[PDB]
């Protein structure tokens, strides 16, 4: 069922989503025993609104693996990219 | 669980 999808979010001025999870993140509202990074909220009319959705699991960002990544490390990485953030996400279809 | 701010 699940597929790895690639999307490009243009910071305008930010990505327009929140996340939960990661190593040390004490879980997420979707799959408690998955320690990965999950999108929790997408800003309507924001840069991610046609691309990402709550529940999506981010497993890569601009070539950097998000598998086994810590919670703050993922937040810092996403904050630090200055323009386009090409994401690979896992989504149930 | 811990949730980030808006990114």
């Amino acid at each position: 069922g699940s597929m790895e999808i690639r999307v490009r979010v243009e910071k305008d001025p930010e990505l327009g989503f929140r996340i939960a999870g990661g190593v040390g993140g004490r879980g997420n509202p979707f799959r408690p025993d998955d320690d990965g990074i999950f999108v929790t909220r997408v800003q309507p009319e924001g840069p991610a609104s046609k691309l990402l959705q709550p529940g999506d699991k981010i497993i890569q960002a601009n070539g950097y693996s998000f598998i086994n990544i810590e919670h703050g490390q993922a937040i810092s990485l996403l904050k630090t990219f200055q323009n386009t953030v090409e994401l690979i996400i896992v989504r149930e279809v | 669980y811990y949730e980030s701010g808006w990114l």
